[PDB]
């Protein structure tokens, strides 16, 4: 280089600030926890400087270091530490318009940093540090640390994150060890303590293990008889089919909207500690129950005296045979008239989809879902998912349908970015923009709403341009204080998949009763 | 280096680009930044387009990767600073950004000084990119003059003293000789041919005694340079005899500079928060119009492959070239 | 191929229809003309079948076959015969929009067919036919035969075309022989028969030697004292500078339009026979005189009781501080108020430009003008043009200005296609669309007029797309019966060029008086 050309008698800056603080606080928390017998000291925490290995983001790893069957095996869980001080170079793409060309520069998320080369470098680093070059390396699901967090004032959440990380490492190591899978037959016993569902509606968002908010309008949960089993949090979105609008301009001698349910959080119970595929599917089975009594339409019911311009059903007036916002806030806000309005505005059957996260708290399990919907490793993922479902059920799940005949889920080629925004006192998830809220904010102006919808969905537009337009529209609404954390891909389950999974669970034993 | 802030909204960064296939380093910044220059845009006025654009170079420090501060780095940074008139990049900060109404930076203030006494609905939907590109051709001359704030007690004070002396004084000739020697000791292509020093001066002081302070709002600090002419126009609205009063307090020949400095301090206390504090004093100067062009031509002929991109809805607006040939005057044949 | 694969006992079609008829009628006309002593029989007419030499359009040549200085030299004038029966393959271009790409297919004109390979093939064909391989080949300017013409009913015009073709061949052969150039001093003599100009306004278009109409609103002509010298036909067009509209939306404490004069026909007198560069420049010198008394504004003066919606000045009302079409057809149509309107709507100084034709009746001379404005052969063209002007004048024309210092003319990167359309009884030139007529037809609708103007002029659009949009807008207006013949490039002279040419002619002798 040129710094060594002159050999000046001075060294400025270090190039690493947050990693040292994180290592110190993590060592302090580990020592405090092991002092009072909270965690076994068998596991170790390491450090991975970004400069010393030519990597984008410095991420510290958690390792268990337990062998198996006489051969060495290592299980590692990453923990990325993005830093605002260091800004890695952006990504440039070229778009041709007319005769001219333009360059769009887009920021680099945390998902794109965790490349295969990064995994290989971390694997070789941990192999060299732990002195077992022949060990087998597995991952329990990398999880970023949000940059807004302050290290000196995050005791409880950091301790909980460490505990969950070591639990996940132990769980993946045990799964490689091949324990006994938990079938539904274990739940049922001599006592007639049948399971139950207490679906509930929420307004304030749920919180991650760190503090990142995630939007959740309806939650479905499983109880015994004190004891909880599952909790699936998800909200409702509306989409417009091209044929419905066609039957509005050019009529002919259905409904103008379709209802979509987006699963966001699929975590198991707080009380339970282990995390296994059978837990994941037993929890996901509850994501279909919300359709009982059309309960998924509960958020669309008018709020108790609260305007909430991001959830006004009057936007349906802007897109209908009639015009103007519907004055639902009058004395005619009764639940019955809302019932006929829903009967004649949206179809009575929903569609299920999930914003699968490549770097969520269950990113290891979401990765299987992404591979099951496309890419080179597709058939093997289908075999794994079907065999996991069979192990859960214990019966002939292949009879209900064949994986090779119909796809498990479709990719749909959409990207949803996760973030948070500040309003009033409590922050909310970025994913509150939706389409109904955008239509309410636009208060008409067909062109603006159609442009926003195209910005979210356009097969003929470059993905980077679509992301930039979505970011611009996000900044336009709900203020200009949005902060982005990660990226997720939205994929829709096939109807037959759930329609057979719930039936198979019922055949194999489903002792749940709900009232609505 | 210290916690003092510097007003800077346009940063021109020059760095090396690896063309070895981009391998064994995915999304790794390494250390490729050569040097950066930080500058803003100021709008002066004349007694065509009335408003004349001006670019004031504020920060000239080189990248943290290098640890040696030599004159050649300084002149490389000055050469870099010129690479902003390409694509009218100096007009980018004047472009409104959707979603923010922070004020005291909007372009609509020029409307107060136009034929009509109104502010253009800048944030509205009717103000698009094509309309903005009109407001510019209609209003500001499309050639930016180059200024620079020499700091007597700044980071590059031992180097800024050379230009301050070359502005004119007892050591002006020696300063010109040494600055010519320094710039020629960068490429060795004979700077005498491209641009001499005895023929015309290199930089002229404008007489402004602009000074560096600090003012706090919104739970952060910022530099006192944020109050330019456009900010004063926005803050004081379309009223007259107070914007011209501010411009005169900024500079007038027919009064002692102490009174105008006191008036400028009073105005700074008035428009922005009274919590402002003052740190040091600088001196504004204007570079020669063709000296920078000669420097850029030198750097080009010596050999520096520098690549640009981007640059500035798209419906057609006039030929812009037919006006060249007017063939004024008939034959007047008897 | 596959036709010879089966060797069927049948041969269908010939692939050439119009060439045989043209050869027969041309032989008949040549024999009739030479019978009564009209043309010397030294020249010969040939035939060039399109199939026998792998060429696009079959073109018949006219050759003189006269040697010079003891070495053989041949002068040939082509004559292209486009046929509607045979449609040559189109030209495909690709335009990228967003992520998608589209292909635009454009027709092939007559200008693009006459490639250098075509010239070489014709040269070798005439060398082989005439038995002089070492002869030097020169061209007198190829000229197409319009497809709408019927061969059996075109006696007079075809005979005149043949006579003009042989005259042009003789003229180019003589110019290569190096005769005495005709300076202005030859015109002046003992008699005080000073030259004069009788600029006149026209409505019906002038006609070519075949019948193709060319728009001509003002003509400037040179007379003696029965005897005519020159006739330059040209019309007026209006263009909008970007600064004028800027001073309308965003004002500040000139004129909204600029006047352009487009020279179309630069032919010499009908009576005179020779065609030489001195004739061309002596005629072009008259193209500046029209500015006397602002006479070029005469077409803008309201017509005598005729609406003529393609020439209404009321379009200026649509583009002004006021609104709506100006009711000029009222009792306030006096010439004075039109004078103040012109004083305050357009600048009092015009700009000159010419729609140079690569395949016009003077295409050989227009080619020099195209090379003078760009391309590789640029400086040599400037030397030739300046030396021709000097030979015309006989004095130091280099003193007035230097060609190497300022360009003679600018290309401007515009293409104007020539054609004709049918209305009422008499057809008119395609070039009547203009901009003022388009604005009148649009009767407002800022977007439509701006889109049309951009379709004519857009540096950021592909030339093929611009041509297609211009064709579509042409078909939209003035009916859907437009027929295209050739393509021309519009180039604007520099002001100094004419401002010095007229002055140099005045210094060298300019005895012309006009009254207006």
């Amino acid at each position: 280089g040129i710094n060594s050309q002159f050999t000046r008698s001075g060294n400025v800056q270090g190039g690493d600030a947050r990693a040292s603080e994180a290592l110190t606080v993590f060592t302090r928390l580990k020592e405090q926890a092991v002092a009072q017998q909270d965690l076994a000291d068998d596991f170790s925490i390491l450090r991975f400087d970004r400069d010393q290995h030519q990597v984008g983001w410095s991420s510290l790893v958690i390792a268990k270091q337990i062998s198996l069957n006489g051969q060495p095996v290592i299980a590692v869980r990453p923990l990325i530490l993005p830093n605002n001080s260091i800004e890695l170079p952006k990504r440039k793409t070229n778009i041709v318009n007319g005769m001219q060309t333009d360059v769009i520069e887009s920021d680099i998320d945390v998902g794109t940093v965790f490349s295969a080369q990064y995994f290989n470098r971390l694997s070789t680093y941990v192999q060299n540090t732990l002195g077992k070059p022949g060990a087998k390396v597995v991952l329990a699901g990398p999880f970023p640390i949000p940059a807004d967090l302050v290290l000196k004032d995050s005791e409880l959440q950091l301790r909980n994150l460490l505990i969950k990380s070591v639990n996940a490492c132990d769980d993946i190591l045990a799964l490689h060890s091949g324990e006994r899978p938990f079938t539904i037959a274990g739940l049922k016993g001599q006592q007639g303590e049948t399971l139950a569902a207490k679906v509930d509606i929420r307004t304030q968002p749920l919180h991650d293990t760190v503090g990142n908010p995630i939007r959740a309008d309806i939650v479905v949960t499983t109880q015994r008889v004190d004891v909880k089993l599952n909790q699936v949090a998800m909200f409702t979105n509306l989409e417009r089919t091209p044929q419905a609008q066609a039957q509005t301009l050019f009529p002919n001698q259905p409904a103008p909207w379709v209802a979509s349910v987006v699963i966001t959080d699929v975590r198991n119970a707080d009380g339970i500690q282990a995390n296994t595929p059978e837990m994941y599917w037993f929890a996901l089975s509850n994501a279909f129950r919300s359709t009982h009594g059309h309960a998924w339409a509960r958020p669309f019911l008018p709020m108790t005296g609260v305007a909430k311009d991001m959830k006004d059903i009057g936007a349906l007036g802007w897109m209908s045979a009639l015009r103007n916002r519907i004055d639902t806030k009058a004395a005619n806000f009764d639940d019955a008239q809302f019932g006929q309005l829903m009967l004649s505005q949206v179809q009575p059957n929903p569609v299920f989809q999930i914003d699968l996260n490549r770097m969520g708290e269950t990113a290891q399990m979401d990765s299987l879902q992404l591979d099951a919907a496309g890419g080179p490793n597709a058939q093997k993922a289908a075999a794994t998912i079907i065999r996991q479902i069979n192990n859960l059920g214990g019966g002939g799940f292949e009879r209900f349908f064949d994986h090779t005949t119909q796809p498990i889920l479709e990719r749909t080629g959409q990207v949803i970015d996760l973030g948070n925004w500040f309003d009033g006192d409590e922050k909310r998830d970025r994913r509150d923009l939706d389409n109904l809220a955008a239509l309410n904010a636009a208060e008409g102006n067909e062109n603006e709403f159609w442009g926003f919808y195209g910005a979210q969905l356009n097969p003929n537009l470059h993905p980077d341009l679509r992301n930039r337009q979505s970011r611009n529209y996000d900044r336009q609404y709900l203020g200009s204080t949005v902060t982005y954390t990660g990226k997720a891909e939205r994929c829709t389950y096939n109807a037959k998949f759930i329609e057979a999974l719930d039936r198979y669970l019922a055949e194999a034993g489903l002792q749940i009763t709900m009232d609505n | 280096t210290v916690g003092n802030p510097i007003r800077a909204d346009i940063v021109v960064t020059t760095q090396r680009v690896r063309r070895n296939g981009q391998q064994e380093n995915e999304f790794y910044e390494t250390d490729v930044k050569l040097n950066q220059v930080a500058m803003f845009t100021n709008l002066e006025r004349t007694p065509p387009a009335p408003w004349v654009a001006s670019v004031v170079i504020t920060d000239v420090r080189n990248a943290d990767g290098i640890q040696a501060n030599t004159p050649e780095m300084y002149w490389f940074a000055l050469s870099n600073a010129f690479r902003s008139t390409h694509g009218h990049a100096w007009a980018r900060p004047f472009l409104p950004m959707t979603g923010v109404a922070k004020d005291m930076k909007d372009i609509g203030a020029l409307g107060w000084m136009s034929a009509l006494r109104n502010r253009i609905d800048t944030k509205a939907a009717n103000f698009d990119d094509a309309q903005f590109g009109q407001l510019m051709l209609s209003q500001v001359q499309p050639n930016p003059v180059f200024q620079i704030d020499l700091n007597r007690m700044g980071e590059t004070a031992q180097m800024d003293s050379l230009q301050l002396d070359a502005a004119g004084g007892p050591n002006a000739q020696k300063a010109a000789a040494t600055i010519i020697r320094q710039i020629n000791n960068l490429g060795g292509g004979g700077f005498e041919r491209f641009f001499d020093h005895t023929t015309q001066p290199i930089l002229e002081r404008t007489g402004q005694v602009i000074d560096l302070g600090n003012w706090f709002d919104g739970d952060e600090k910022r530099d006192r340079r944020d109050l330019d002419n456009l900010a004063a126009l926005n803050a004081a609205e379309g009223n007259e005899n107070e914007f011209w009063g501010f411009y005169g307090a900024q500079l007038n020949p027919n009064l002692h500079p102490d009174l105008r400095n006191r008036q400028s301090r009073n105005y700074d206390r008035q428009y922005l928060g009274s919590t402002v504090t003052y740190t040091g004093k600088a001196e504004r100067c204007t570079y020669n119009a063709k000296f920078i062009e000669a420097l850029d031509r030198y750097l080009a002929e010596a050999g520096l492959q520098i690549t640009m991109d981007n640059t500035s809805g798209q419906r057609f607006m006039g030929n812009s070239v037919i006006g060249n040939n007017m063939v004024s005057g008939q034959a007047q044949v008897h």
